[PDB]
């Protein structure tokens, strides 16, 4: 089953065998004071909604589309 | 530069001590004035630069420009051409219809031609080439004749009889040579244009004019080839001509040690072997055996592959075959 | 007699550009070396990919001080060197001069916008008359362009391509056999090849833009299953992460290009490859401008 | 007020490839996106709502009803599968009972009162199949009928599936 | 001739940080296939295989040279079994060649076939053998245009000056064109022009290639042709009686060629006589 | 009919496509050189003037290349005569044509006397204002400027009034141009030409009905104060300032806020001291983030050019209260424009008043969610060194500098790697060695090869102070460790320490610890690690002893300038050349 969120940070049963001693690393140095970008295609080249969730900075003194216009 | 600061000066040309110049300027006089005739005797003083070289001319500048270059020489010293003839003109009005003439046989030969296909203005150059074209192969034997009559007449910027006679002879035997693809009798006219060609630039050595030695070369080659009127592909090739095939047999076996012939001739004249025995005359039976003989030796010292041939060939084996 | 090619290297790193001469001769070169490059350019570990650039010269002096300098570290650079930037010319002829001077140390292929018409609409050819004040320096780079391999594969796993795949593809040796010599088509192999978007979809799909398909997840485990793949690296699309997984790691879309149209404030990464194929991700936010 | 139902046909033979390489469901997909690209162009279409149906099990055949966003829509047809029957008559049954769903609430369809043509709810089904026989577990039913074993409340007073203003068209790819 | 633990040493290499995110695939690939073979050994082994293929055929074993007739029926089993093995056919299989705007739909198809007789060099072999018996190599004409295709393909997507660069393709067409001449699939003036295509470039051959099928659209491989002329008891193509059985545009079109290199191509001018 | 040059051959190059409309119009100057000099001072510029349907693309070229004829023209008595067709065309809607005119104007009047710019040039802008069109009139307060060091009083008053009426105009955009070149021209009128004309006008526009008339004003506030230091001052400026300062226009408060210096310090420290203090105050605290972020880069300069006698007094009693609302604001901007400047008062207010006052808004700055006041608080961390010590730098900001020596951001790191051979430099080795150098080590490892390539120069600065002796005890066995990685470019790391490291280590040491590792990777399937070998050793090659040289590094150059890959064989080639 896809998308069935695996918890391999919370689940070591999760853990492939051959991917064990990096993962080990990883979420030991994790736990430590120090999946992700998987976000699908139609929500990924959104530059309006991610300008929306971003400050605003300080104001001013053939084919058909090729993204941004 | 350009087609303005050109037309100005009465000596831009006289400073560049160039075919690209001569198409800016056709380009802008393209359209139908005093500007026009300007440009047109520039573009004719630049051209007359160049000792009238159609071997850089043919090439840089297209079909259709070069056309309206020689129909505008055309116009300023002459005035159909075959019916006008007069080769006993002045010199310049003479050069002019013989160098027309001659681009219009080498046009001829060139369009026969095969060109790399574009795989990428363009529509009206096409539709301009195929229509002078198609008037050209309508007046190509007037164009024949007139270079004919030309060439055997030697009356005379005066040039050399004898390399303004090679040249066009030259292109002469082009031209049959393009024909003898369709009547084979043409070829010999084209034999004997290129052995005068070959004598004659042996005889002078001209510069300007100046000839492709390899082309001619290989032109006196196929012409020996195809008409009659040596090496051993010429060897086997009279000898199939003529019916004889017992040196063909020999040939054959002396080439199994000098390794001369290409595989692919002995593989072809295997195959027009077979196919003759096949068409009757049970006489080649054995000579078809023999060839492949040889050539399944050929092969085995080449380190190839049997053919089928020689295999069904050795089935009910005999004496004599083995 | 390739001493003047560093001085083009360190030239064009202070954002000089060549003169038209000097293009000429970088495209010639260019062009000489690759003819001999096939369409699915094969490129040994180790290997950093990157994504659209675009014209951001500085985005790309960025890039380089993020993963190193151009002989010291491989890069593979997925096409879409020129148009929606500023300092396209600067760019696309730094490009071209590394693949003249470093031919076998960076990889460059061919994106969508490498083509007559796109350069034309979209901007490359008024930077190049502003530059040089004649489209011959135009002319020269677009004819260079048509030479550029379509794909690149990594050690015969990874299928490094700019845009996505084709239904009339369906094996590398199809890709092998196109004549990419020649404009990209508005159909065909090469165009979809070129302009393809992988979607959450099924089958294939007409794309919103003019040109290319989209494709779903089934369409890309068949073809990275057929052509003995683990991944497709594209490079097609915008990213707001950087890089940004798709169709189960199947398909990574990696984008290049930080702040994209100047406007987009999207984060650009790379993907480097080492010698045991092991992948790390590097994202960088744009140069610090005026 | 218009409805434009699409009835995409999800049977596996809608798997077959035509020349262009991309299967019959795929096109079907693409004429879909085809036909609100071309119906979009009219300035009085603006107001216009999409279902979708496919050939599914009841709980799953319909994928845009009542009430749904068109982005939905563009969503649940853009992941449509080829992987059951040919059940076209149940698909159609299930087609007119969600459009003559709401006909009985609002009273368009007013039962001994007379036929009003300027009471309607205006709506055509695409049905996008092939020419492939019809598929039931059982095996081939060589014709088209509609079931009646759970019928819509009220749907004895029209004795056909099938209302007024509802019109059914069929798209049946034949590409080779 | 055909062609072709883990933690312990992991937590060694570790340093306190993965630093690489993840592993592509499986890891590195494998060091790829490799081959060591004799040459002569697979000569060898083709004629024995060949030398039986061809007792099969043949009626069993007068004039004291000449050979027997192959049998057209086992040739054309030999033949339609060439065809299932290397391309199941019913794409395009009718007999007539189709258009050459047509081999641009079948690409995938004609580059499968091209691969098969890359890597198995014995396909030609019994192309060979097929070709021995006139009206079997008919019934090959699906591995014919597909493989022709693949070369055609190749030629116009070649950016080399001469065919000398691309060994093997130049082989498979000299190969594929001598092939159909022996088959009587085209005329002697037709099929003579594999001895030039070491010479050329590759548009011309390319052009060439495209005369074959131009001819074999306008005179088309069937078996119907192949009159049976019972003085022998073998089957026999006369183009002759087919109308421009020299092949008229398609003979133009070479002699174009011809002239177009007649610096190199002087000798070869001769094997390409009309008459 | 159409041999003759100008209008045969310009107008039918013109009616061409765009490229040659612009090729064409380049080459008028050739049409100039072809002709004697007579024909085109007497034809060719009426057709300039004529035919007015160029388009936009060809007017600058045109303006230039009108700017450029100096001689073609007759010479400097004829050269006016390029006057009439350039105004027309400075009559073009288009706003670059004017600015390429009145440059192409200004160039040729170098070539003018007196008498032909008071005959020509003041009659212009008589007519150009006087033109119904506002680009005229733009035009005209253009090309005012260039008159005033030629031209006599009697005359000079001319100019003055007639810009006087441009001052009090009532169409926009002339007013906007007007106000432009009131600054530009404020340079060079006499000052009290410029209190009985200008400042009337300028303090009457200053409160003009439109925002960029005051904005404007705001510009030319420096041009008309950088002079007239009496009283006049007093009661010159003032006004405006006074207006402007807190004024309802945000666009004017903000080009205020970024011109603060050069007026402070042209118009002396105690007169600032006395009166733009409130006006100073109230703009950091202002509504928007704009004008505050704007002010906020001018601390530094504001500080130091303030009078000593008070400084300390009046930076604690103004800027320090409203600073504290300044740094905890909610807007990335302002902080950042705070931190990139406000760290350079720890000299200006002294040591002990930088540890009680400066350190907890530097800390807090540092632990700011927006990586650019992070970046901008380490910028120059030098100065606080200098007049702060060591001891406290490394009692109080130590731990926020570990904490930011592994940010997210690479560009904070790099900050943090410069200044530290800095600190090193006054650090004892035995703290040093506990604390940072395992972290000086953790960045030879980092991601971007930026932290890698700027530590490996840190660890040269280092060897270069501590010596070989502490070098071989801690640097180079760790580094060694990371020369066997996987990774290639950890091996690129270990290459490139060892070639920063060899030039100050040791001939003896670089051939007996340096030697056989570089000796191990000249057999690395990587071409890239193969040709930094061979480079590596060029570079140190000059360093070692050179026995060991053709002893040990000869043969493997020998064998690397066989390798594969044509790289590694050019590398190698030079490094045999040039080691001889
Ligand atoms: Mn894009
Ligand atoms: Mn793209």
């Amino acid at each position: 089953n896809k998308d069935l969120k695996p918890q391999t940070f919370r689940n070591a049963y999760d853990i492939p065998r051959r991917n064990l001693l990096d993962h080990l690393t990883r979420m030991r140095s994790n736990l430590l004071k120090s999946q992700v970008h998987s976000v699908p295609i139609a929500q990924m080249g959104n530059y309006q909604e991610y300008l929306k969730q971003v400050p605003s900075p300080l104001r001013e003194l053939g084919m058909m589309i090729d993204e941004a216009d | 530069t350009c087609w303005f600061e050109f037309l100005l000066e009465e000596s831009l040309l006289e400073k560049h001590l160039p075919v690209q110049l001569i198409v800016q300027f056709l380009e802008q006089a393209s359209k139908p004035n005093k500007r026009n005739r300007i440009l047109k005797l520039l573009a004719l003083k630049v051209a007359a630069h160049l000792k009238w070289d159609l071997d850089i001319l043919e090439k840089s500048l297209s079909v259709p420009v070069l056309n309206m270059l020689l129909n505008e020489l055309l116009c300023i010293s002459k005035v159909k051409h075959v019916d006008m003839d007069l080769a006993t003109l002045p010199p310049t009005t003479a050069m002019a219809v013989l160098l027309y003439n001659r681009w219009a046989i080498r046009t001829i030969v060139q369009s026969s031609f095969p060109v790399k296909q574009a795989k990428p203005q363009m529509q009206q150059e096409k539709e301009l080439t195929e229509n002078i074209l198609k008037v050209l192969k309508e007046q190509a034997a007037d164009s024949i004749l007139v270079l004919e009559a030309a060439l055997k007449l030697n009356k005379d910027l005066k040039v050399k009889t004898e390399e303004m006679q090679c040249q066009v002879c030259y292109d002469l035997g082009a031209a049959y040579f393009q024909q003898g693809s369709t009547n084979s009798a043409v070829y010999e006219n084209a034999r004997e244009k290129f052995f005068r060609t070959k004598e004659l630039i042996a005889e002078i050595g001209s510069l300007s004019c100046t000839i492709d030695e390899k082309r001619l070369a290989g032109y006196c080659q196929a012409c020996d080839v195809l008409v009659p009127s040596l090496t051993p592909y010429s060897q086997v090739h009279i000898c199939l001509r003529s019916g004889n095939y017992q040196e063909v047999i020999q040939i054959f076996i002396e080439d199994n040690l000098t390794l001369s012939l290409p595989v692919q001739f002995r593989q072809s004249v295997l195959r027009e072997l077979f196919k003759k025995a096949q068409q009757g005359n049970e006489a080649l039976d054995e000579i078809c055996f023999k060839v492949c003989a040889c050539n399944t030796v050929r092969d085995i010292l080449e380190g190839r592959t049997i053919s089928v041939q020689f295999n069904q060939l050795f089935l009910r084996p005999n004496k004599e075959k083995i | 007699f390739t001493k003047e090619l560093d001085q083009w290297i360190e030239q064009l790193n202070e954002c000089k550009q060549l003169s038209e001469s000097q293009v000429k001769s970088l495209c010639e070169k260019a062009k000489e070396i690759l003819t001999k490059e096939s369409n699915v350019q094969e490129v040994r570990c180790p290997v950093t990919v990157c994504g659209d650039v675009h014209g951001q010269f500085h985005d790309l002096m960025e890039l380089f001080r993020i993963g190193g300098k151009s002989p010291d570290t491989n890069y593979l650079f997925m096409g879409d060197y020129v148009n929606r930037g500023y300092y396209s010319v600067e760019t696309v002829t730094l490009l071209v001069a590394l693949k003249v001077r470093y031919r076998e140390r960076i990889t460059i292929l061919r994106g969508n916008h490498e083509s007559r018409q796109i350069t034309q609409v979209y901007g490359f050819y008024d930077e190049c008359l502003r530059k040089y004040g004649n489209a011959n320096v135009w002319k020269y780079f677009t004819d260079l362009f048509d030479y550029l391999p379509l794909t690149a594969l990594v050690d015969g796993q990874i299928f490094c391509l700019h845009g996505g795949l084709s239904p009339s593809i369906d094996t590398l040796d199809h890709i092998r056999a196109l004549d990419r010599l020649q404009e990209v088509p508005h159909e065909g192999p090469m165009c979809d090849l070129l302009w393809s978007d992988p979607d959450d979809r099924g089958g294939w799909g007409i794309s919103p833009r003019g040109a290319g398909y989209t494709f779903g997840q089934d369409i890309s485990e068949t073809f990275n299953h057929a052509n003995g793949l683990t991944l497709v690296s594209r490079a097609h699309q915008l990213v707001m992460e950087g890089y940004n997984w798709c169709h189960d790691r199947n398909v990574v879309t990696i984008f290049s290009a930080p702040n994209y149209c100047y406007r987009c404030g999207n984060q650009a990464a790379i993907m480097e490859l080492d010698d045991t194929l092991k992948y790390s991700f590097l994202q960088f936010d744009p140069a610090p401008r005026r | 007020m218009p409805i434009l139902l699409f009835l995409i046909d999800t049977s596996a033979s809608m798997n077959q490839r035509s020349h262009l390489g991309t299967t019959y469901l795929d096109t079907a997909k693409g004429a879909v996106e085809t036909f609100m690209k071309l119906r979009a162009r009219d300035p009085a279409s603006r107001g216009d709502r999409y279902m979708l149906v496919t050939f599914e099990e009841p709980p799953y055949a319909i994928k845009a009803g009542w009430k749904e966003n068109h982005a939905t829509f563009m969503n649940e047809l853009k992941n449509l599968q080829a992987e059951g029957l040919t059940t076209l008559g149940q698909s159609l049954r299930t087609a007119f009972d969600l459009l003559n769903l709401n006909r009985l609430v609002t009273g368009i369809d007013n039962y001994g009162q007379g036929r009003n043509p300027f009471f309607l709810e205006p709506a055509i089904i695409i049905t996008i199949t092939d020419g492939s026989k019809l598929t039931t577990t059982s095996g081939v039913q060589d014709e088209l009928h509609l079931p009646l074993n759970s019928p819509l409340p009220g749907s004895e007073l029209t004795k056909e599936p099938f209302r007024w203003d509802q019109r059914l068209f069929a798209l049946v790819l034949r590409l080779p | 001739g055909g062609q072709v633990a883990s933690l312990l040493d992991t937590n060694r290499r570790h340093i306190w940080s993965v630093f690489h995110a993840g592993v592509i695939g499986r890891g590195l690939k494998p060091p790829k296939f490799v081959q060591s073979r004799n040459q002569q050994e697979v000569i060898y082994n083709t004629q024995s295989l060949l030398s039986l293929l061809v007792h099969c055929c043949s009626a069993p074993g007068g004039e004291c040279w000449g050979a027997p007739i192959l049998s057209p029926e086992a040739a054309k089993a030999v033949a339609v079994t060439l065809v299932e093995s290397v391309c199941p056919d019913a794409a395009g299989a009718e007999l007539a060649w189709p258009p050459e705007e047509h081999a641009r739909a079948t690409v995938e198809r004609d580059l499968r076939i091209g691969r098969r007789f890359r890597e198995q060099p014995l396909l030609f072999e019994l192309l060979k053998l097929v070709a021995a018996a006139p009206p079997a190599l008919c019934y090959c004409s699906v591995l014919l245009r597909g493989l022709l295709a693949a070369l055609l393909g190749h030629w116009e997507a070649s950016r080399h000056p001469d065919t000398t660069h691309s060994p093997w393709h130049l082989e498979a067409s000299c190969t594929l064109v001598a092939v159909m001449a022996e088959g009587s699939l085209l005329p002697p003036a037709l099929g003579n022009m594999h001895e030039v295509f070491s010479q050329l470039a590759p548009f011309e051959v390319r052009l060439l290639l495209l005369s074959v099928w131009g001819f074999l659209r306008e005179h088309g491989p069937l078996p119907q042709k192949f009159i049976f002329q019972s003085e022998r008891g073998r089957f026999i193509r006369d183009f002759s009686r087919e109308g421009g059985g020299e092949g008229g545009p398609h003979l133009a079109v070479l002699h174009s060629v011809l002239h177009r290199n007649i610096d190199r191509l002087g000798l070869f001018s001769g094997r390409f006589q009309a008459p | 009919d159409s041999l003759y040059p100008i209008a045969v051959l310009i107008d039918e190059l013109r009616n061409e496509d765009v490229q040659l409309r612009l090729n064409s119009i380049k080459k008028l100057s050739t049409i100039a050189l072809a002709l004697g000099v007579e024909r085109t001072r007497s034809e060719l510029l009426p057709f300039l003037t004529d035919t007015i349907y160029d388009e936009d693309e060809v007017l600058l070229a045109l303006a230039e290349q009108l700017g450029t004829f100096t001689t073609l023209v007759g010479g400097p008595e004829y050269v006016h005569c390029l006057l009439p067709p350039l105004e027309s065309l400075a009559t073009v809607e288009e706003t670059v044509v004017r600015d390429k005119a009145v440059e192409s104007l200004r160039a040729i009047s170098h070539e003018h006397s007196p008498s032909d710019l008071e005959a020509h040039f003041v009659p212009l802008v008589k007519r150009l204002a006087g033109g119904d069109w506002f680009t005229s009139r733009t035009s005209a307060c253009g090309l005012f400027s260039v008159c005033y060091p030629r031209v006599s009083s009697a005359v000079k008053a001319e100019l003055r009034q007639y810009f006087r009426n441009l001052c009090s105009d009532d169409t926009p955009m002339v007013r906007r141009a007007a106000a432009s070149k009131l600054g530009e021209f404020a340079k060079v009128l006499e000052l009290d030409n410029v209190k009985s004309e200008i400042i009337p006008m300028f303090s009457n526009l200053a409160s003009d009905e439109q925002d960029s008339v005051r904005l404007l004003a705001v510009e030319a506030c420096v041009n008309i104060a950088q002079l007239l230091p009496q009283e006049d001052l007093e009661a010159l400026v003032m006004p405006t300032l006074r207006q402007a300062a807190e004024d309802k226009s945000w666009r004017v408060r903000y080009m205020v806020a970024d011109k603060f210096t050069e007026l402070q310090k042209a118009v002396g420290p105690e007169i600032t001291k006395t009166d733009l203090v409130p006006a100073f105050q109230n703009l950091m605290k202002d509504c928007e983030a704009e004008v505050r972020a704007a002010a906020s880069h001018k601390v530094k300069e504001f500080c130091e050019n303030l009078s000593a006698d008070c400084r300390e007094n009046v930076i604690m009693s103004q800027i320090l209260p409203c600073i504290k609302e300044l740094v905890s604001d909610a807007n990335q901007h302002v902080k950042s424009a705070l931190a990139s400047v406000i760290m350079g008062l720890s000299p200006i207010l002294g040591k002990d008043n930088t540890i009680e006052h400066l350190l907890p808004l530097f800390l807090a700055q540092l632990k700011d969610e927006c990586p650019e006041v992070r970046l901008n608080i380490i910028s120059n961390l030098d100065c606080v060194n200098e007049v702060i010590g060591i001891r406290q730098l490394s009692q109080s900001l130590l731990p926020a500098i570990v904490e930011l020596a592994e940010d997210a951001k690479w560009r904070v790191r790099l900050a943090i790697i410069e200044y530290m051979p800095l600190l090193a430099g006054q650090l004892g080795v035995e703290f040093f060695d506990e604390k940072l150098n395992s972290l000086c080590m953790a960045w030879l490892v980092d991601h971007v090869y930026a932290i890698r390539e700027a530590a490996t120069s840190n660890l040269k600065k280092l060897v270069e102070k501590f010596g070989k002796e502490w070098a071989h005890a801690t640097i180079i066995p760790k580094v060694l460790a990371m020369s066997g990685d996987p990774n290639y470019l950890h091996r690129m790391t270990t290459l490139f320490c060892i070639n920063v490291l060899s030039e100050v280590c040791g001939q003896d040491i670089t051939t007996k610890h340096m030697l056989p590792t570089v000796l191990r990777m000249a057999g690395d399937p990587v071409a890239n690690v193969r040709f930094n070998v061979a480079k590596s050793l060029q570079k140190i090659g000059p360093i070692l002893d050179n026995s060991t040289l053709q002893s040990e590094v000869k043969p493997i150059l020998e064998k690397l300038t066989q390798d594969q890959d044509v790289d590694v064989k050019y590398f190698a080639q030079e490094a045999l050349t040039v080691l001889s």
